[PDB]
């Protein structure tokens, strides 16, 4: 007698709701199947500038300002005889002005989920021209060569000033009196110090919500640099599946992973969760120490200047 | 006693059946959307293309360079003997085959020539590979070629009216002293040209005096922050501008840009002729729609 | 009739059981679209700095995120 | 017979015959005495020579003259372009061929500097082919010359003291301006010179203006008769003389020739320093033994 | 009976006196015959000069002193292009100094019975150095040539003025405002007015102690110009031996001879004899209207000037 | 009686007194000849001075040639009726 018939008119409900998702992607996934046709037909014709040199140039901006460099906008340096001159945007306004733009983020206008060469060569858009403005004076979002990084870290003594800002308009700085990278044969290992910001003390002191080793595994200070195809974080374990820096992740200065990264995936919103990441990973544009784990800012950049 | 339900089971049997059919082939579309995006990410990986492009060619002016092979006027890295570092410059490149290192062309009035004395030593202003740019190369930068290997440089100075008309103005022996000597105005004479000599001075007709008043041969450079003039006051500053001024001028190049051409003493406060301006070419008055200074080692002669 | 329906409460289990099987693959299924359709966004929003335009797209995570929610709450009990 | 006369007689005519002997021979020696007078007469017939003469070389300029052939420095005929009629001046030629055309000399003070605007414009004192002589050629002159062809002029200064030591003061583009403008001074800038740059002023001490205040480029030339000077009262008056005077001097040539040098305040009733001084080679109680101002197309250079 | 005894002792006087004169002459011809070998020594040197030139020049002495020329000394000037610069004595003070000195005589240092070159062509010291003094501030005895003087008469309304002075000091002028010199084709023929001077009108009126025909033609006025080689006189006559400019004799603007001459004989102390001058002429520097007939000047010359409307 | 050498003699003596009448003019124009010559030096030296390095420091005793001129013709009278 205890025969069960509601599993007649129980389960067409537990069907009927497997069909209607169910329906729902296979729509869902012709409908991204349009999309990107399309986008690979934008593509056919690629994005152009025009960026007139400035008369004015120097070893850097520093010396570019000095020399009457005003406005922030795209210049062309050169360190030294041996460098060919190279291209930057220059940001002659913020605390002084002699700031070489390292590394922008604004609007995920550019992949940084790249390989070892890219990085070391650098890649992305410095600036572009504005509305009738014959000269590049928006930066775009990019990374200089870590080559033309490390040897500009190394050519004297440099300060580091890193800016951020979330959704919701909120900014905050990250300053770094001490800046250095090594050569690619040390690995670009990095090395920072004399930390005064308002975003927290990520790269020196790991994530302020770790606690004992856990913390002290995610600080960046002496960390080698890793890409998606070269492992050299502080992660030393031979399993193969355990490594800081997935497919289509930054390549930043991991060890036991982060606490911070500027290169991460750029999520819309801010806010992401595990189920979205391609790794089911914390691989955004986090800041862990200011606005938490799961959560990629909207505006992000790291700048440099000579400290004296 | 009835089991009117083996009888339903089969409809749902094929129901079941129906889903997974759905199921397996959203997997395979599935599968083969995510071989196309890769496909798609790998166009999106380059910038995008500036323009604008630098030349291989170097040399220790724009003449050396096209020696050496150059055919276009473009954007070249010249370096004299005496200098530091090389830099950028914009090179002119005829058929008969002469380059022309230009260091200061105006042609819209984009780029503001009201200039301090080192915005004017060092250059301001944008460099285009097609000349179509306003700038200052930089009087340490004429300096550093005028004045190299010792041997002989002449200059030439292109005017345009707003009529398209066009006139040139030449001197031999054309040379920029040090910053010691304040950027000092030399040559040992004019080598002739359709605009006439404004270098010489020129006497307008209120005093006197206005012509050896007016003569720019053998003027220091001034700034409203580094007066050289022979003037009591500041040419510099009154004009609002750089250039070598005596008890100021007759010929006036990096003058405010005056559109049209046409000006007054109505359009200044003051009333200053303070306008990009060839005494004799045209009047006082009428300032130039396009102007464009150039060098090169004299021995290219017409 | 006692095994005329022993049987069949046999069959019917091997008939929840499928269904029982097939949530867990659409959960997955439903977790990997939600990536992807991400993914996507992403790929198309870097592409807005290297071709002559970018597509004016939007994603609607709730949308997701419903189906998400009334497939856990179909997950219960079938058979004791 | 007693009385024998008839023997006197011929005592008497060889008396006679003696005297017609005489007067025979003066009449003679007399003959010859006028054939020598014409051959004296002969020599005083020309006048005394002047050891003074000019060359027939003529030019545009004391360096055009060179350039054509002239050697030694003497006196030459000028004419520049514009000019109404040629004119005479010294040259001063090198071994390098240079011609210095020289427009202001001192070394005696036989010459009165003080003298009124028509007397510095045609010029005054006296020109030696050797240059042992005291002048001022002309500001009209000087005008001419400098201002022609729209060529390149240089103007160099030798001073001399009392012991024979010398310098020099070289101005690139220098040029003196029409009467219309009070034959006004002008040069781009010095070209360097052991002496100094008094034309670029000097302060003294006694006030902080002093130095714009005693800058002579682009003043002009002013006498007491013709003041222009940038002083209430007449600089040219005070000190007596012509020159380009600002709110005075700190270059002045033309000033007070004072035998031995040195002078003082004491030498004049108000006191003043109306010498021929140049502050930035020697005090201004200084007075130079010998001044030549000498002007040449500034394409001779190299130094 | 008819005794002339006296002729035994009258005649040894009168022969006696006739011996001591001409031993007398014997012994004074043999000393000039010193006197000039003496000078003729002294000639073996010439005499020099050294005259620097004043900046200040223009086309006469007239715009020279209007230029500043305010001493009396030799100066140089140009009428115009043409004309090749020439050497003058300029006299800055007299009337009011736009004095150019035509001719002079002084102390009788140069020769001034020359033939017709010379004359046209001007001859004699112009000025002469001081004593210590550079330049040339004295004038000497000269002839500016007669083209030179020509062409300065014809280049405008030109004023002449002639001063004198006797051997007593004593000193008088002679006034022109008018007066020209035609060229060499006209025979350089002179011709004056306006008068008013204090020596006697000599020029235009003839001399004043001669009467009718005598008196009027002895005028210069509209005369010729005659050297002692070139005659052009007012004596007509074909007689050879009848010349107003005989052998030594000042080039003058002759008219049946003269009645003044100040190129003539410097003749010293003045007053002269027949039996003194070489052809028994009154040949000296003669301005008969003033001192007389036989009576050569200390001092003679002649200045010239613009003379303005 | 002595007619003859006194009628000749006489005849002689005049023959004697014409020489010397004679001889007196020849003197009074050699005197003029020389007082113009003496002159005639006197002017040309004179006009030396300005040709030459120096001239002579000269005179001229007009007066002895006027006493010699007066003292001849004093002389001129009769000798012989
Ligand atoms: C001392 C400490 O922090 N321990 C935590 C541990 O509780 C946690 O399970 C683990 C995973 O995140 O991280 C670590
Ligand atoms: C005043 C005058 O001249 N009288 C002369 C006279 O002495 C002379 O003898 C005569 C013959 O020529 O002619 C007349
Ligand atoms: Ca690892
Ligand atoms: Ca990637
Ligand atoms: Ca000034
Ligand atoms: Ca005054
Ligand atoms: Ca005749
Ligand atoms: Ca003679």
């Amino acid at each position: 007698l205890y025969i069960d018939e509601t599993v007649n008119s129980n389960i067409p409900t537990n069907l009927r709701v497997l069909r209607s998702i169910l329906e729902n992607l296979r729509s869902k996934i012709q409908k991204l199947e349009s999309d990107v046709s399309a986008q690979m037909e934008y593509c056919r014709t690629p994005c152009t500038v025009s960026c007139n040199i400035p008369v004015v140039s120097g070893k850097e901006c520093e010396e570019i300002i000095r020399k009457g460099g005003e406005t922030s906008e795209m210049y062309l340096i050169q360190p030294d005889s041996s460098v060919k001159p190279y291209r930057v945007y220059c940001d002659m306004n913020t605390e002084n002005g002699g700031w070489t733009v390292i590394q922008n983020r604004q609007d995920g206008s550019v992949d940084f989920g790249r390989k070892w060469d890219p990085y070391k060569q650098g890649f992305g858009n410095v600036a572009t021209n504005t509305d009738g403005k014959n000269y590049c004076g928006l930066p775009g979002e990019y990374w200089l060569g870590n080559d033309k990084i490390s040897q500009l870290t190394r050519m004297g003594p440099t300060e580091l000033l890193i800016e951020m800002e979330d959704w919701k308009g909120d900014k905050v700085k990250a300053h770094y009196g001490g800046f250095t990278v090594q050569n690619e044969a040390n690995k670009y290992q990095i090395s920072v110090n004399k930390y005064r910001g308002t975003a927290g003390n990520a790269l020196m002191d790991g994530a302020s919500q770790l606690m004992g080793e856990n913390r002290t595994m995610t600080i960046h200070n002496g960390m080698f640099f890793s890409t998606y195809d070269r492992d050299n974080d502080g992660w030393l374990t031979s399993d193969p599946r355990k490594q800081c820096s997935k497919e289509d992740g930054g390549g930043w200065w991991y060890n036991r992973c982060h606490a911070a990264n500027p290169n991460g995936r750029y999520y819309w919103g801010g806010q992401y969760t595990w189920d979205m990441a391609k790794h089911g990973t914390d691989d955004g544009v986090v800041w862990m120490n200011w606005k938490g784990s799961w959560y990629s800012m909207r505006k992000m950049s790291m700048k440099i200047r000579p400290f004296f | 006693e009835i089991m009117k339900y083996e009888a339903s089971i089969l409809t749902h049997d094929s129901s079941i059946r129906y889903l997974q059919e759905i199921y397996n082939s959203n997997n395979q579309k599935i599968v083969n959307l995510k071989e196309k995006v890769a496909q798609l990410e790998a166009q999106c990986q380059e910038p995008c293309k500036d323009t604008v492009q630098i030349h291989d060619i170097t040399g220790k002016d724009c003449q050396d360079i096209a020696n050496k092979g150059a055919k276009q006027s473009g954007l070249y890295f010249i370096k004299p003997l005496k200098a530091n570092q090389q830099f950028l410059v914009y090179c002119e490149i005829d058929g008969s085959g002469n380059g022309w290192t230009v260091f200061q062309k105006r042609l819209d009035g984009s780029v503001d020539f009201k200039k301090n004395w080192i915005q004017y030593k060092e250059g301001f202003g944008h460099l285009s590979p097609t000349g179509t740019t306003e700038f200052w190369l930089g009087n340490e930068k004429i300096h550093l070629i005028s004045t190299q290997s010792a041997i002989p440089y002449a200059l030439r100075v292109e005017l345009e009216d707003w009529n398209g008309r066009t006139s040139t103005a030449d001197y031999a022996m054309f040379k920029v002293g040090p910053e010691a000597d304040k950027y000092r105005l030399t040559y040992a004479y004019f080598a002739g040209g359709d605009a006439g000599d404004a270098f010489d001075g020129f006497d307008f007709g209120d005093d006197p005096s206005d012509k050896f008043f007016t003569s720019h041969n053998g003027m220091q450079f001034s700034t409203w922050d580094n007066d050289n003039d022979k003037f009591e006051g500041n040419c510099a500053e009154q004009d609002g501008s750089g250039w070598w001024m005596n008890k100021c001028h007759a010929g006036h190049l990096n003058g405010v840009y005056y559109q049209g051409g046409t000006y007054s003493k109505a359009s200044t406060p003051n009333g200053y002729d303070n306008g990009i301006i060839w005494a004799t070419w045209k009047t006082r008055w009428y300032s130039m729609k396009k102007t464009t200074m150039k060098i090169i080692p004299f021995n290219r002669l017409t | 009739l006692r095994s005329r329906i022993e049987v069949l409460k046999r069959k019917v289990i091997e008939k929840v059981q499928h269904i029982q099987l097939l949530q867990k693959n659409v959960r997955a299924q439903l977790v990997d679209m939600k990536r992807l359709e991400v993914d996507i966004d992403i790929k198309i929003r870097s592409c807005r700095g290297s071709c002559s335009r970018a597509l004016a797209r939007e994603v609607d995570l709730k949308d997701y995120e419903d189906q998400q929610k009334q497939l856990e709450q179909v997950i219960a009990k079938d058979l004791l």
